[PDB]
This record gives structure tokens, C-alpha cells and sequence, in this order.
């Protein structure tokens, strides 16, 4: 059941990443500029299945933001 | 910072205070009271 530990840890990391993205978006609801002068474009995480050696079922990994 | 974009920089005020209240020394109008003891001044002058 150590693979279950891998699954649960990966999923905790993914949900923490989503929560952080949402918090950063909520902070920047009214932001007008960044460092370069470009507008702040809202971020969204992409979830993907982490089952590379585990057939079609596995943990969830954040592919990109 | 050293400078397109908007000049960054947090500068916060404090409030409002009253400094001094000034009086407008402009000639008022004259009203007729037949009492001979009353006098009005045409110009900038004060009785001591």
C-alpha cells in the first residue's frame, strides 16, 4: 500500500497547488499591472494522471500552469 | 524605482488639519441710525 502513499501524496500536492493558484488569483482580482507592465492574466493548473508505470490508474500530477 | 509602465511606489498620507482661520477685510454696507453717536469707517481703519 506504499503506492497508495505515493497516490495520496501526489494528490495532496496537486490540490495544494490548485489552492495556491486560486488564492493568487483572488489576490489579483483588482491588479492593474505587473513588473513588466503587462496585465495579470489569471492562472489555471492542469491536472493529468500520474500513472506512467501503473496502467490507467494512478495519482494526479500538475502538468502545467 | 528606476524607470511603458506606471511609476510604482507606496506613498500614504496622514489626514487633514486646520492651520488658521482668516477674516475677510472687505468694506461692509452702511445703515442709517439717526443717533449722532454712531460713525462708520470708509476704509481700513480701527478705533483704538
Amino acid at each position: 500500500l506504499l503506492n497508495i502513499f505515493d497516490i495520496a501524496g501526489s494528490a495532496l500536492a496537486a490540490q495544494s497547488k490548485r489552492l495556491n493558484v486560486a488564492a493568487s488569483n483572488l489576490a489579483n482580482a483588482d491588479s492593474v499591472t505587473g513588473p513588466d507592465g503587462q496585465p495579470y492574466r489569471a492562472k489555471q493548473v492542469v491536472f493529468q494522471v500520474d500513472a506512467a508505470p501503473g496502467q490507467a490508474t494512478g495519482g494526479v500530477k500538475v502538468a502545467s500552469v | 524605482g528606476a524607470q511603458t509602465t506606471l511609476p510604482s511606489g507606496l506613498q500614504i498620507g496622514t489626514g487633514v488639519r486646520p492651520v488658521a482661520t482668516e477674516r475677510l477685510h472687505s468694506q461692509g454696507n452702511l445703515s442709517q441710525t439717526n443717533n449722532s453717536k454712531d460713525v462708520a469707517i470708509k476704509g481700513q481703519g480701527f478705533f483704538q
